[PDB]
């Protein structure tokens, strides 16, 4: 038996037999809660050097 | 695809956008200079000074 986080794909489906899934895979994003602080020199930031 | 090619994208104002203020002074000087050149040439002339 094998069990693990692993996926049913076809080419793995030529060397093992899978059972039906049961569980649904998706792709995610992890993120930081996001800062607000203005920055230090946006004092100068409306000219280029 | 692209609908515009902003390059802008710091919201900066740059020398390409602004140098139209810059021909302002530019103008200035040519016709100051012209004018300092023409009374010095008219000093020539006028008989005094």
């Amino acid at each position: 038996i094998g069990i693990s986080a692993l996926t049913i794909t076809p080419d793995r489906e030529n060397v093992v037999d899978f059972t039906t899934r049961y569980m649904d895979y998706s792709v995610g994003v992890l993120l930081r809660r996001a800062e607000k602080t203005v920055d230090m020199f946006a004092c100068l930031a409306p000219f280029d050097l | 695809y692209s609908s515009v090619d902003t390059k802008q994208k710091g919201g900066a104002l740059d020398i390409k956008s602004f140098a139209g203020v810059f021909c302002i002074l530019a103008a200035g000087i040519v016709l100051s200079c012209f004018i300092a050149m023409l009374e010095t040439w008219w000093n020539k002339r006028k008989g005094s000074r």
